[PDB]
């Protein structure tokens, strides 16, 4: 558990939780960014 | 550097795939559920092809995401370690400790 590891592990925790919390919006904000681009 | 290279020329959609496979098949599963056809086609074309991408990568793809979510306020805390990665691009490593050990106080 190597500072890098955890660290990993905490942004990856917030990014499912808001992915969970919100699944139509973010599906939306990923089609948005693809258009962007 | 290589993995840099191949990092940079991730398009956004690759990009997306990658950070779908580090979050786990179930979640994956929720946001598909809400996207359009053409687009489940390409974001699953992509999560096969990517399977197995460097983690140093993918954990590369994390922040960059991490970053959205706090700028956009679909996340509000860890500001801490949002404040570390950005110190870290600004400053380097060992300056940007000494005001993380500032910041923390």
């Amino acid at each position: 558990f190597s500072e890098e590891e955890v660290r990993y592990e905490i942004i990856l925790e917030k990014i499912r939780g808001t992915l969970k919390e919100r699944p139509d919006e973010i599906a939306m904000l990923f089609k948005l960014l693809i258009k962007d681009e | 550097p290589k993995q840099k290279a191949q990092l940079d020329e991730l398009s956004m959609s690759e990009k997306i795939a990658i950070l779908l496979i580090q979050v786990g098949e179930d979640t994956t599963g929720e946001i598909l559920r809400h996207l359009d056809i053409d687009s489940i086609t390409e974001i699953s074309k992509q999560i096969v092809q990517l399977n197995g991408t460097d983690k140093q990568i993918g954990a590369a793809v994390l922040e960059e995401f991490f970053a959205i979510f706090q700028s956009n306020q679909y996340i509000n805390t860890g500001g801490l370690e949002y404040a570390r990665e950005l110190l870290t691009r600004t400053l380097g490593s060992e300056e940007a400790k000494k005001v993380m050990d500032k910041l923390t106080k």
